[PDB]
């Protein structure tokens, strides 16, 4: 009937908001990841890189 | 998988550190090996001078 059916219509509309939400909860998370590693990456190059140039120097030095 | 290419990334940074450095000494060595005696040789012929001059100071 239309009256289970204002019922449905509720019940719906608020299953998506929590379902958009879950999206959201997660795409925090997945976009947190990819943050995290390009700073991880990126760290290491600059490590890495003055592990060359002064390495390179000193030889040069010597 | 970022932690592998980072890891990756270091091997290859060694690598390249060692044969730079390792490339470096022969290279720069070699220069040495050569200017050295290349200071010598121009003293070799000319010479005589020194040695006639010091026997002078030292002689009477």
């Amino acid at each position: 009937s239309k009256l289970e059916a204002i019922l449905s219509q509720e019940v719906e509309a608020e299953i998506q908001a929590l379902l958009q939400e879950a999206e959201a909860k997660a795409e925090a998370v997945k976009r947190e990841a990819e943050e995290k590693a390009k700073a991880l990456l990126q760290a290491r190059e600059r490590a890495l890189e003055a592990q060359y140039r002064a390495a390179l120097r000193r030889a040069e030095s010597a | 998988e970022a932690e592998a290419k980072a890891k990756a990334l270091e091997a290859q940074y060694r690598e390249r550190e060692r044969a730079e450095t390792e490339a470096l000494l022969a290279r720069y060595r070699e220069r040495a090996e050569a200017e050295a005696k290349a200071v010598r040789e121009k003293a070799m012929a000319r010479l005589d001078e020194a040695v006639a001059l010091v026997l002078k100071e030292v002689l009477p």
